[PDB]
């Protein structure tokens, strides 16, 4: 399975 | 340590992964350069 997603609020 | 813009983190199972803040992606693969 994939890693955690990028934290989009951090954009 | 890691190339510019990259951060090493750990998932909920303690497994290391990499956060690319330059392009807003993640991967299991450690960056080479």
């Amino acid at each position: 399975g994939p890693p955690p997603e990028y934290p989009f609020k951090g954009m | 340590g890691l190339p510019s813009g990259w951060e090493e983190r750990k998932d909920a199972k303690g497994r290391t992964y990499y956060v690319n803040h330059n392009n807003r992606t993640t991967t299991w693969t450690r960056p080479i350069m």
